[PDB]
């Protein structure tokens, strides 16, 4: 007895979107209406009347895709999405079996610029500029660092880490840098 | 204000019904009326002019639509249960521009049954004053007397009103209680005063 349904979307920037209405047979469905509400834009609206076949359309200037095919609900589409389609998208279906709802929650993703190298007197520089959410540098192994983290008001995080080891037996470092849209570890051999 | 709604606070296993008003120019599709749950709420019926009526197997012989109409529409529950006691929705469908809730909150209640038992003795007496209601009644004693011995208790039915038991025992009717022995029991913010008087003569 399912009429609702809350979903999280996590999108790579630049990349495709796809969002799929509550899963219902179209010759039984009444009324189907899109509503979305995007990082600084007021509601919107996309309907689709299903017996006579009409839609409207309050939605212009948010830069998305309804992709309508005969006997199937409309999607959603965006081909490469950007921060600012970065909201809430909800697909309102409605039949004379009651009203159902899918709900989502869009969020875009930027993996970061990341840049690393040696340094003088046995240190090192670490880098993750720009991601969302902000990364997080790890070394490999322990040294004398500091790391900041710098917003910027694209929603974007820079993160930047600097390590000395003192002279012993150590040589070779890894910087690890962790985000969603992988993570990775870069090695580094020391001055 | 777009939907006009009320709660109700009726009467438990008797009709009770819930009502919206849709005020606005644009004449709706379909409207749906939905019982408020933690997960999902859940689809009880649908008027469309195209379809009717149309219940889901759950309410079946449970309600019906007393108020045919997309501007304005009512349920009517036929005899209630405290099942059917919680939130409703009324959602108006309406092509191009979203949707519009109305919650409506419907709360049974059972009338107070008040037992006054009183007991005279030697020049003492002890009175015990039981109500049972849903909700819980208040009582309380108006014919005061400062001192006194006074215990109240309360008991939970698996019917779902709450009886209140108050026993309050007299030693002489002089400086303990004036001409009249109030028991006032309060229910739901109404107060009701049970007198009990004593003529002599000469
Ligand atoms: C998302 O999910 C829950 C449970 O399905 C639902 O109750 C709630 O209304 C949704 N949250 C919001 C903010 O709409
Ligand atoms: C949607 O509406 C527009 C403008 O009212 C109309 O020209 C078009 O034929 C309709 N298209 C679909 C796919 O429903
Ligand atoms: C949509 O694209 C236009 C370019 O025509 C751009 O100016 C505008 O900022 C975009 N709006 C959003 C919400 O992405
Ligand atoms: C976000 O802001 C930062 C700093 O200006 C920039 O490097 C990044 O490319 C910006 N824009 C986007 C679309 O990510
Ligand atoms: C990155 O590291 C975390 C633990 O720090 C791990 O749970 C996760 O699998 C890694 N992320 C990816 C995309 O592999
Ligand atoms: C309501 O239903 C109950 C059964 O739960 C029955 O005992 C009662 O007599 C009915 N009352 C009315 C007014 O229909
Ligand atoms: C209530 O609805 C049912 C359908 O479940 C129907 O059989 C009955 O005629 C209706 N009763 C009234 C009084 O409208
Ligand atoms: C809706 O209700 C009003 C009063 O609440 C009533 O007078 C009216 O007939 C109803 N509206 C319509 C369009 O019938
Ligand atoms: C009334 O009073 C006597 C004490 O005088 C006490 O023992 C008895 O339990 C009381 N009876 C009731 C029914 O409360
Ligand atoms: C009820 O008993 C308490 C002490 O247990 C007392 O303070 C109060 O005065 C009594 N009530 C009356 C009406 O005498
Ligand atoms: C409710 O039913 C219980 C039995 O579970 C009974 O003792 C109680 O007095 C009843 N109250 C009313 C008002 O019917």
């Amino acid at each position: 007895p399912l009429t609702q349904v809350n979903t999280t979307v996590s999108v790579q920037i630049g990349t495709k979107a796809l969002l799929c209405c509550f899963s219902i047979p179209l010759t039984k469905a009444v009324l189907i209406t899109w509503i979305i509400k995007l990082r600084g834009l007021p509601s919107c609206t996309i309907a689709y009347k299903v017996d006579t076949k009409t839609n409207e359309t309050s939605c212009l200037g948010r830069n998305i895709t309804w992709a309508s095919t005969p006997d199937h609900s409309p999607e959603l589409q965006i081909s490469a999405v950007t921060l600012q389609h970065e909201g809430t998208y909800t697909c309102e279906t409605v039949t004379p079996e009651g009203n159902f709802e899918k709900n989502y929650d869009l969020q875009v993703l930027v993996p970061p610029e990341v840049t690393y190298f040696p340094e003088k007197n046995r240190s090192a520089v670490c880098e993750a500029m720009a991601g969302k959410p902000a990364a997080q540098i790890s070394w490999s192994p322990d040294g004398d660092c500091v790391t900041t983290s710098e917003s910027h008001s694209n929603g974007t995080v820079t993160v930047r880490s600097t390590c000395h080891w003192e002279q012993n037996n150590v040589s070779d470092v890894s910087c690890i840098v962790s985000h969603l849209t992988g993570n990775q570890s870069l090695s580094i051999e020391l001055g | 204000v777009e939907v006009v709604t009320q709660d109700e606070r009726k009467a438990l296993h008797t009709t009770a019904s819930l009502r919206c008003s849709l005020k606005t120019s644009q004449e709706p599709l379909i409207v749906t009326w939905q019982k408020k749950k933690a997960v999902s709420p859940e689809n009880m019926v649908t008027y469309s002019k195209t379809h009717g009526v149309v219940i889901q197997p759950a309410y079946k012989d449970r309600i019906n639509v007393t108020e045919l109409g997309l501007w304005n529409s009512s349920i009517t529950f036929w005899n209630t249960t405290l099942e059917d006691e919680g939130c409703y929705m009324c959602l108006f469908n309406t092509f191009g521009s979203q949707k519009v809730s109305g919650t409506a909150c419907l709360t049974l209640y059972v009338q107070p049954i008040v037992h006054l038992h009183y007991n005279y003795f030697e020049d003492h007496l002890n009175i015990t004053c039981s109500a049972t209601a849903r909700p819980a009644p208040a009582i309380s004693w108006k014919g005061t007397g400062t001192g006194i011995e006074n215990s109240t208790e309360s008991h939970f039915h698996s019917n779902g009103t709450t009886s209140v038991t108050s026993i309050l025992r007299v030693k002489d009717p002089k400086t303990q209680v004036g001409k009249e022995v109030i028991c006032q029991v309060l229910y739901l913010g109404n107060v009701i005063d049970y007198k009990q008087s004593l003529d002599k003569g000469s």
